[PDB]
């Protein structure tokens, strides 16, 4: 019809059956006519619940455009319907200014494209009565500077968020801060400035209730800087703690947490001289689960060439490996 | 001992917890090993004194050829210098080469009080005597061929100490 | 005043001495219960010894029968156990008259809980020791176990136990009831539902129990009636007719 | 034969105080965390729901009751205590006024009630005083929305928001900045969740919190689905899938 | 035919009261080896020995009388051989009386799984 | 010990045990809420002790819990409390 | 006794980022401190 669930579906199977681009043309005109019900918000349709599926289209286009470099496109879009959002309420605005630099980042392809919507979405907010989670939004910039390489710069901008945080109780917001600002110290080599960092996202994740998961993934950056600054049985023992939890949990870890713990704890064993532990690693399947990659036979390869004292078996997991691996 | 483990049956629920904490270990290290948890520590022995436990007591160290080991825990109080370190020290060494044992600890509140009133008169002799047992068992030195059995009537003279987990984790109280 | 525990006011701490000190040692009186709820009955295992050969075991009761469709599963000893059960009694009989009713479990149990605590305030009265688990199976809510204990706190329970073998009875439960999905069992016939419950306690209190140490008590619609001591042995049997 | 007791058991000690308020005070400082807010577009209440058991229904549990129509109450204290002062609270407000001035007692006056039933025990002697703390959360057409505190001795104040119970203090901080009057019902919903996530930790649910709302209407809160005659109840109780909706609404 | 069969069945009934659960009557091979030996005359060794495994499960004038009739019937089983030969290991899994775990103690016990443990090697 | 802290607790001791993909630490968070380091230490190594004099090498979630209810209590008390049930 | 206090909490923050004196900055951070112990439940 003309109605937005109706819109939704005809715009929908525009993707399908064509492209992109052709759905977008529909999602364009449902906005600019197509009487729908309730007030209006566009001068023809809803952009409430006309929202909650502009999340969903803006979603869909999301993922190819920064890939594709239609990116320029999605980029205009966000900003012009943002102004539709504040005529709702408080709680709507909030929902949707969230969300929006996080779906980018799901499948990120332009680092570029991220930056550039985020720092309107920074500025649009302050008409609201929103500057608490302006600094949260700050760190998802700044995520983004750190995989350009530009860790100087993303230091700059850091220090100043975790300022404002522990006087606003952003607290949650603080561990998320806490464990990026390590990664930044670690890189520019400040081995030193990296745990202490990491000892105040631990005292303020135990400060308040939080998910089983983020608490796992401070220790997976507390056993990293124990290779760093030495003893692998330190390292050992939280890569430990990490992977009973992600047992209970079973298959319901997340795809990076899992497959990254169970690389490290394999490394550890082989440097501590533990080398028959690794063996026992790869037998069992509560504590590796189905997980085969590059990865997983390189320390096979590697803890076994360590074994027969053979440096031939060495450099040959090096190089097959070597993309993933290394 | 003098008296016998089986022949004293019919007292049946006290003798076969006292198997399973003292003998299994005693014969057999190698099972508590492989696991990774240690040999039990300290047994308390808890409930009347004048059923039977004594009985008991004696009995355990008759089936599993352990050297019973008596104190008077007042004999522990002599009234010189280090003459009280010195016995705690030699009863332990001969444990040791001595092992398997039983230490038997007749009326624990004199060796391990709680206080009189909190205050003292001769209750710091209590608390020279008291350090030295935990300090043993919190050490480097490990209760596994050497087990202590601690005996008192009431639980309400034993120390906090004692009552807490590590120096005393099985207590069989008598039914 | 006086002091906190030669009458009954509160205490250093705003705790209530005598309210804990019912809870504890009037369930160690050899008894021990459990209630589980049938598809359409309701079925209670409690305990009943004798010690005597001398002493006739059917006057002796901690199962009563309130009305003719209610029981009172008492834990806690007969001086006391016939203090709540007269009040039991007269309540439910008062409400039969007066609002036209049989009395519900959750009624009696909310009455009961209100005026302990009244008698907890008292200072020349005691509040009772005993646990009072009240079953029938209402027309207005099914199979229905409700719990009062003493403080006047009260609570509607789906399963319950008493005595210190509440966690081997609640854990099995549970683990059952979260695969099936379902915190009641599917069975008519009454004697199907009092098989399953034995099941449960016998694994939970590990002992099986004679017939004259064992009184059943069960609850269908519109009467509640205790299970003769041949007819506990053919339910201990039948089981093992399985086996 | 038969008592004798009519000896105060509520008496006063060398300082000026009273030993049995100061006791009864310390079960309340223990009591479950409970807090009012008035929203100015309603008033919200939250209490922590508890379960006994698994197997234990909770839906008997009393942790939040209906005082009078418009009205609702919850508290810190001595469970028992709060039990049987609802009843007496109830009782005087149907009898004395729901046909006399023909509507539920405002909400000021019912507090003076309660008030009045705490310290008539606290004077007389063969028991001894009632053991709570109620935060009475309300509307009444001639007053609005309103919040009040009852102490166990009956001493009462007005309030806007409050928290009693343990870990008071800061409960009150996060209040006393997200919410400064003028603000949707809802919204004060989401707040309190927040201020709750902090003050409790170990696990924490939408079903585990009892959350009541004085902030509503249907025709099924006139309690007809005719004409009109009158305004009827506003008190509404939630069932728990609705508060997880609003846990997930941000 | 049946009737020394029923006399086998009725005289169970009789030993089912006979047998020793409290402290009653009394614990006989006596009455055990009139049930096994003729309804072992009145069928054959293979159909007792499956009829017999269900009845041990229940009483049995405490368990050394039956654990000294499965020893006889299982000579026979292997004796034949084929099928009996399985058969032995299903009676085996089924009741421990002969495996047995009320006691550990007996020479019959050893017996029966040295016999059953060299043909599974074999 | 808050309820990120209890967890460690329950980890390391089951580390130096005998485990396996049972021993559910969910199980463990409910059924444990702030006890000292020291109290939380002491419990998780003592049910390791105790199931093996049980005659079991092996630890489950099973055995823990089996271990634990024996040695919490052997008289029977009524919820927690007189405050709140 | 707490100004006392505050230069003593503030100094550990100093010796942990490795400095041969104490900063201004110790001190704000060692009265926030302070101030959160007194607000007590």
């Amino acid at each position: 019809m003309s109605l937005p669930g109706s819109k939704l579906e005809e715009a929908r199977r525009l993707v399908n059956e064509k492209q992109y681009n052709e759905a977008e043309q529909v999602y364009l005109s449902l906005l600019d006519k197509d009487s729908s019900q309730s007030s209006a918000a566009a001068g023809a349709s809803v952009d409430d619940k006309r929202r909650n599926e502009q999340e969903t289209s803006i979603l869909e286009l999301g993922q190819l455009y920064v890939t594709m470099g239609a990116k320029d496109k999605l980029r205009e879009f966000i900003p012009h319907s943002t102004e539709y959002m504040m005529q709702f309420a408080k709680s709507k605005t909030v929902k949707v200014l969230k969300t929006l630099i996080e779906k980018f980042e799901q499948v990120p392809d332009s680092l570029d494209d991220q930056i550039f919507v985020c720092e309107k979405s920074i500025e649009f907010a302050k008409r609201e009565k929103r500057v608490f989670l302006k600094h949260s939004l700050s760190i998802k910039l700044a995520t983004l500077h750190y995989q350009k390489k530009q860790y100087k710069d993303s230091l700059a901008l850091i220090n100043d968020l975790l300022r404002e945080f522990k006087k606003l109780d952003d607290k949650p917001s603080l561990v998320d801060v806490h464990l990026l600002e390590s990664k930044v110290y670690h890189k520019l080599r400040n081995l030193a400035k990296s745990k202490a960092s990491l000892t105040a996202a631990r005292t303020a994740a135990n400060s308040i209730y939080c998910p089983t998961q983020t608490v796992a993934e401070l220790d997976l950056m507390s056993g990293i800087l124990h290779c760093e600054d030495k003893d692998y049985k330190t390292a050992f023992s939280y890569f430990f703690e990490s992977f009973e939890s992600y047992h209970n949990l079973t298959t319901h870890n997340s795809y990076e947490k899992a497959c990254q713990v169970l690389k490290y704890m394999l490394l550890s064993k082989i440097m501590l001289n533990l080398i028959d532990d690794v063996k026992n690693i790869l037998n069992a399947k509560y504590t590796k689960e189905t997980y085969q990659s590059r990865g997983i036979d390189a320390m096979k390869a590697v803890a076994e060439a360590y074994n027969n004292r053979s440096l031939l078996d060495f450099n040959t997991a090096l190089k097959q490996y070597e993309k993933e691996l290394m | 001992g003098e008296i016998t483990f089986d022949g004293i049956g019919g007292l049946t629920e006290q003798i076969r917890e006292l198997r399973e904490v003292i003998e299994l270990p005693l014969k057999n290290p190698e099972i508590f090993q492989r696991v990774g948890i240690k040999p039990p520590k300290g047994v308390l022995l808890y409930g009347p004194p004048g059923t039977g436990k004594t009985l008991l007591a004696k009995a355990v160290a008759a089936t599993i050829g352990a050297n019973f080991i008596f104190s008077p825990a007042s004999g522990i109080v002599d009234k010189y210098i280090g003459e009280s370190a010195r016995i705690i020290r030699e009863m332990f060494a001969y444990a040791k080469e001595h092992e398997p044992c039983i230490i038997f600890m007749d009326e624990v509140d004199a060796i391990g009080g709680r206080r009189f009133s909190e205050g003292t008169s001769a209750d710091r002799e209590i608390q020279r005597t008291l350090m030295e047992l935990l300090t043993q068992m919190d050490g480097f030195d490990n209760l596994g061929q050497t087990k202590i059995i601690m005996a008192t009537n009431r639980p309400d003279t034993l120390d906090p100490a004692l009552l807490r987990p590590g120096r005393l984790d099985r207590k069989v109280e008598i039914p | 005043a006086g002091y906190d525990r030669h009458i009954t006011i509160f205490s250093p701490e705003g705790r209530l001495y005598q309210v804990e000190y019912a809870f504890k040692a009037t369930n160690q009186t050899n008894i021990n219960s459990l209630a589980v709820r049938g598809k359409d009955c309701t079925v209670v295992i409690s305990q009943k010894k004798v010690p005597d050969k001398l002493l006739d075991p059917t006057t002796v009761s901690y199962i009563f029968c309130i009305s003719r469709t209610i029981g009172m599963v008492v834990n806690g000893p007969i001086p006391d156990a016939r203090n709540a059960a007269l009040r039991a009694k007269a309540e439910a009989a008062e409400f039969r008259y007066k609002y036209g009713y049989d009395m519900p479990c959750d009624v009696l149990a909310k009455r009961m809980a209100n005026l302990s605590q009244i008698y907890t305030q008292r200072a020349y009265m005691r509040p009772l020791g005993v646990i009072l688990t009240f079953v029938s199976v209402d027309e207005e809510l099914g199979p229905s176990i409700y719990k009062t204990d003493p403080a006047g706190y009260y609570v509607g329970y789906k399963a319950t136990a008493t005595g210190p073998k509440q966690q081997e009875i609640t854990t099995n439960l549970e683990n059952h009831f979260k695969k099936s999905k379902i915190d009641h069992i599917n069975e008519e016939s009454w004697e199907k539902v009092v098989e399953f419950a034995i099941t449960h306690m016998i694994d939970a209190l590990g002992t099986e129990f004679s017939k004259n140490d064992l009184e059943v008590g069960v609850a269908t619609k519109d009467k509640f009636f205790t299970l003769s001591a041949e007819n506990i042995e053919e339910r201990l049997v039948a089981i093992a007719e399985q086996d | 034969m038969t008592d004798r007791y009519s000896f105060s058991l509520t008496t006063f000690s060398p300082s000026g105080k009273l030993g049995q308020i100061d006791y009864a005070l310390t079960a309340v400082k223990q009591g479950v965390t409970s807090l009012g807010i008035k929203a100015t577009n309603g008033v919200v209440i939250a209490t922590e729901k508890k379960s006994s058991s698994p197997l234990a229904m909770s839906e008997t549990l009393s942790k939040v009751s209906l005082l009078t129509p418009d009205i609702g109450a919850v508290y810190s204290g001595m469970g028992p205590d709060y039990r049987v002062l609802v009843d007496k609270s109830r009782k005087v407000a149907h009898t004395s006024y729901k046909r006399i001035y023909g509507e539920y007692p405002p909400t000021k006056l019912l507090v003076s009630e309660v008030a009045k039933i705490m310290q008539e025990a606290t004077q007389s002697g063969g028991v001894r005083p009632f053991g709570v703390s109620l935060l009475i959360a309300g509307h009444d057409e001639f007053n609005g929305f309103s919040l009040y505190q009852v102490d166990p001795s009956g001493s009462y104040f007005p309030w806007k928001a409050t928290a009693i119970g343990k870990g008071s203090v800061a409960a009150k901080t996060f209040l006393e900045k997200r919410w400064n009057d003028e603000l949707e019902l809802e919204d004060a919903i989401h707040i309190a969740l927040l201020t709750l996530k902090e003050s409790v930790e170990g696990e924490f649910n939408g079903d585990t919190i009892e959350l009541a709302i004085i902030g509503d209407e249907n025709p099924d809160l006139l309690g007809y689905t005719g004409i009109p005659t009158d305004k009827g109840p506003r008190f509404r109780k939630l069932t728990s899938q609705e508060i997880n909706d609003r846990l997930e609404a941000l | 035919a049946q009737n020394d069969c029923n006399s086998a069945l009725d005289q169970l009934l009789v030993l089912e009261k006979k047998t020793r659960q409290a402290s009653d009557l009394a614990s006989s091979k006596e009455v055990l080896a009139k049930i096994v030996d003729l309804l072992a005359s009145r069928n054959k060794w293979d159909d007792l020995n499956e009829q017999l495994t269900l009845l041990s499960k229940k009483h049995g004038q405490l368990k050394l009388s039956i654990q000294y009739m499965i020893q006889k019937v299982m000579e026979y089983l292997k004796s034949s051989k084929s099928l009996d030969l399985n058969t032995r290991i299903s009676v085996i899994e089924t009741i421990r009386v002969v495996t047995e775990n009320k006691i550990f103690v007996e020479v019959e016990r050893a017996r029966v799984t040295k016999d059953l443990v060299e043909i599974k090697k074999e | 010990r808050d309820r990120r802290e209890r967890r460690l607790i329950f980890g390391t001791i089951a580390s130096k045990m005998s485990l396996a993909p049972e021993a559910d630490l969910d199980s463990l968070i409910i059924r444990n809420d702030s006890l000292s380091g020291a109290v939380i230490a002491a419990i998780m190594q003592e049910a390791g002790l105790r199931a093996v004099r049980k005659n079991r090498y092996v630890i489950l979630q099973s055995d823990l819990e089996e271990a634990y209810a024996t040695q919490v209590k052997t008289d029977n008390t009524v919820d927690k409390f007189d405050f709140y049930k | 006794a707490d100004v006392k206090g505050v230069c003593t909490e503030a100094g550990m923050y100093a010796l942990r980022e490795r400095r041969i004196h104490v900063t201004q900055e110790d001190f704000e951070l060692a009265v926030g401190k302070v101030m959160n112990k007194n607000q007590e439940t």
